[PDB]
């Protein structure tokens, strides 16, 4: 089987800068009959099926912009993207169809850099509906921030609570390149009504001190 | 136009069988081979093999020999993929794609996600997320929708039947003890809510759940 080696595994550049990713095949993909290298590049955005960019190593598929350029022959190939934009955030895969089985490289994930941005934090007490049953989930949204690295700490009456929290990060925004995340602390109705102060603290490099959002039950 | 339409998401228990379809239109089905490519959650693309649409003969990549079967229903321009004795590891998205002489896939199906799990199907509970009755108000206001305790994926969440699309973030569902939890947020001008209604529409096809939860001040 022909092994496709892609590098780097991930790239991070600012909008407008040029990027180059490499794909090396374990043996020549050059067909002597057609005199073409059977190497193609595909772009796959979050939740979408892949879409071809280049085939025959350097031929652009109709509809693909000039800023996407494929080069190479034999075992060394490259895909270059100039005027990079958030729209280009995706994983790029090379694939050889010279000798079956067709094989894909591991992919190169393109992420964009941008100005640091503090998260907009919002805290939400459990809903009346959820409380009616035996549950109580407190939710905090940390929206539109950058970089992606962020820490959320939950405190009940001033003391940290580590169990019962579920966190989820969105994919990098396709337009402004920021990230968002949700943190949900689930407790029993009894635990919730047994305490008063609930706060989520967001530690991010945009601030020396964490952003704190909180609410007191008896104030509800 | 040329299009490949794949069947919906499948939930199967280990040891069971699943058969998914890929309907082609816009071209002569028998003039192009149909290939299958799968992708495990968060990982790379794997070529499974292809089916000769003229002859019907399938060829499988080593990793997919044995339990996988490519078949056709030529009259309906449809290709099928059947997986026998499912394993938890078969959990992934399966794509069908048309292969061209120039050696590349020019059209792909949207993919069919099959999850292999012993977990039982259960409807979600949908809770509105509104600011606390004693929290400070700003120029903008962020509202939410918590979709908790359901299985399996997926669930759809929109705001005002889709009319509210900007300022929306839907967070990837996370699995915990056989149940998924997902949330979605919307940010609108403080001058639009609560004077104008904002409601999250959530649906869980597996349980035929459909709830339109209006976000109301506490």
């Amino acid at each position: 089987d022909i092994v496709m080696s892609q590098s780097p595994s991930s790239l991070a550049v600012s909008a407008g800068e040029k990027v180059t990713m490499s794909c090396k095949s374990s043996q020549s993909l050059l067909n002597s009959r057609t005199r073409k290298n059977y190497l193609a590049w595909y772009q796959q955005k979050p939740g979408q099926s892949p879409k071809v960019l280049i085939y025959w190593a350097s031929t652009r598929e109709s509809g693909v912009p000039d800023r996407f350029t494929g080069r190479g022959s034999g075992t060394d190939f490259t895909l270059t993207i100039s005027s990079v934009q958030a729209e280009d955030q995706a994983v790029y895969y090379c694939k050889q169809a010279y000798i079956p089985p067709l094989t894909f490289g591991a992919g190169t994930k393109l992420e964009l850099k941008r100005a640091d941005a503090a998260p907009t934090v919002s805290i939400f007490p459990p809903s009346s509906e959820q409380l009616t049953s035996g549950g109580a989930s407190v939710v905090c949204f940390l929206n539109n921030f950058y970089p992606k690295d962020i820490n959320v700490k939950w405190k009940i009456d001033g003391s940290e609570r580590q169990n019962g929290v579920l966190n989820s990060w969105t994919d990098q925004d396709s337009k402004d390149s920021t990230y968002s995340m949700s943190s949900t602390l689930t407790l029993t109705k009894d635990e919730y009504e047994r305490h008063n102060s609930y706060t989520c603290e967001a530690t991010h490099k945009t601030s020396t001190s964490p952003i704190v959002k909180s609410f007191n039950r008896n104030e509800c | 136009q040329i299009q490949l339409v794949q069947s919906g998401p499948e939930l199967k228990k280990p040891g069971e069988t699943v058969k998914i379809s890929c309907k082609a239109s816009g071209y002569t089905f028998t003039d192009f081979s149909m290939h299958w490519v799968n992708q495990a959650p968060g990982k790379g693309l794997n070529w499974m093999g292809w089916v000769n649409t003229e002859t019907g003969e399938p060829t499988y990549a080593d990793d997919f020999k044995g339990r996988f079967a490519f078949s056709l229903e030529t009259s309906a321009s449809t290709a099928y993929l059947q997986i026998n004795s499912l394993k938890n590891e078969d959990t992934a998205t399966y794509f069908c794609a048309r292969f061209l002489l120039r050696q590349y896939f020019d059209v792909w199906g949207a993919g069919t996600t099959v999850t292999v799990s012993s977990a039982k199907t259960t409807p979600p509970s949908v809770y509105p997320l509104a600011p606390g009755s004693a929290a400070q108000t700003n120029s903008m206001v962020t509202l939410g929708c918590l979709v908790k305790g359901y299985f399996p994926e997926p669930v759809t969440v929109t705001w005002n039947s889709g009319s509210l699309s900007s300022g929306v973030h839907t967070f990837p569902a996370v699995l915990q003890s056989d149940l998924y939890t997902l949330s979605s947020s919307v940010t609108v001008p403080s001058s639009t809510w609560p004077s104008e209604t904002v409601t999250c529409n959530v649906a869980h096809p597996a349980s035929s759940t459909k709830v339109d939860k209006k976000i109301v001040p506490r």
